[PDB]
């Protein structure tokens, strides 16, 4: 058991400076496609999509 | 001569026909906000050069 | 230990349920807004009303 | 010359027949709302191409 | 003859403009790092081809 939970902060410190980054880069990808929508390349929908994300 | 470009005009009559429906079927439903001025500016303009041929 | 565990995760889980109501409701938004666009498609008819179900 | 344009026409007959079918064969599925009206007017137009060829 | 020019100017006239609107249109969300230099080179030097025309 002792192994055990110690492996698991390892994990879990992976899963999340994994997820931070994916973090960062999803945001700036609504960022990108937030000003394609100001500039009015595209359909709002696809805005709420990347918010969504 | 005068008939090849009396079916030949009949030929841009029905293309005149497409551009402009499919420009007022895109702006019909533009005032919702279609698919950003984008599909708008790709209508408009395509109508003006049938208009012009 | 046991129990000071256990109400230290449950804490935790009700964050995560908050944070998972935000995300949700946001997805309904954008979900909507897509079932509308697409509707004003048909309005033309441009696809078919399965699409938009 | 005139075997020119006597072949030459045979092409086009044969591009009519294609349009022909493509636009019966729509708007017999057209009936039970095929794929929008989008496409009977993309298939009405073009055999009117054809036709004026 | 004349007038057969004036119409076909006033084509290049349209595509002129789109060319333009779609350019900037790009610059203005490429000042946040648009899609790559690709496209600032893929609407540029069309701008200089209906500039041309």
């Amino acid at each position: 058991n002792t192994a055990t939970a110690y492996f698991n902060v390892l994990n879990a410190i992976d899963v999340l400076s994994y997820t931070q980054a994916q973090k960062e880069a999803i945001y700036r990808q609504l960022d990108q496609t937030t000003q394609r929508f100001n500039v009015g390349l595209v359909a709002i929908t696809d805005v709420q999509n990347a918010r969504a994300q | 001569t005068l008939m090849e470009l009396r079916a030949q005009r009949q030929q841009a009559e029905a293309e005149l026909k497409l551009a402009r429906v499919t420009y007022s079927r895109q702006q019909r439903l533009a005032q919702t906000q279609a698919v950003s001025q984008q599909d708008l500016d790709n209508a408009a303009t395509e109508m003006a050069v049938k208009q012009a041929q | 230990r046991s129990v000071v565990q256990t109400v230290r995760s449950s804490f935790n889980n009700i964050n995560a349920s908050i944070s998972s109501i935000n995300a949700y409701k946001q997805a309904v938004v954008s979900a909507q807004s897509s079932l509308d666009a697409m509707e004003a498609g048909y309005s033309v008819g441009t696809r078919t009303i399965v699409d938009v179900l």
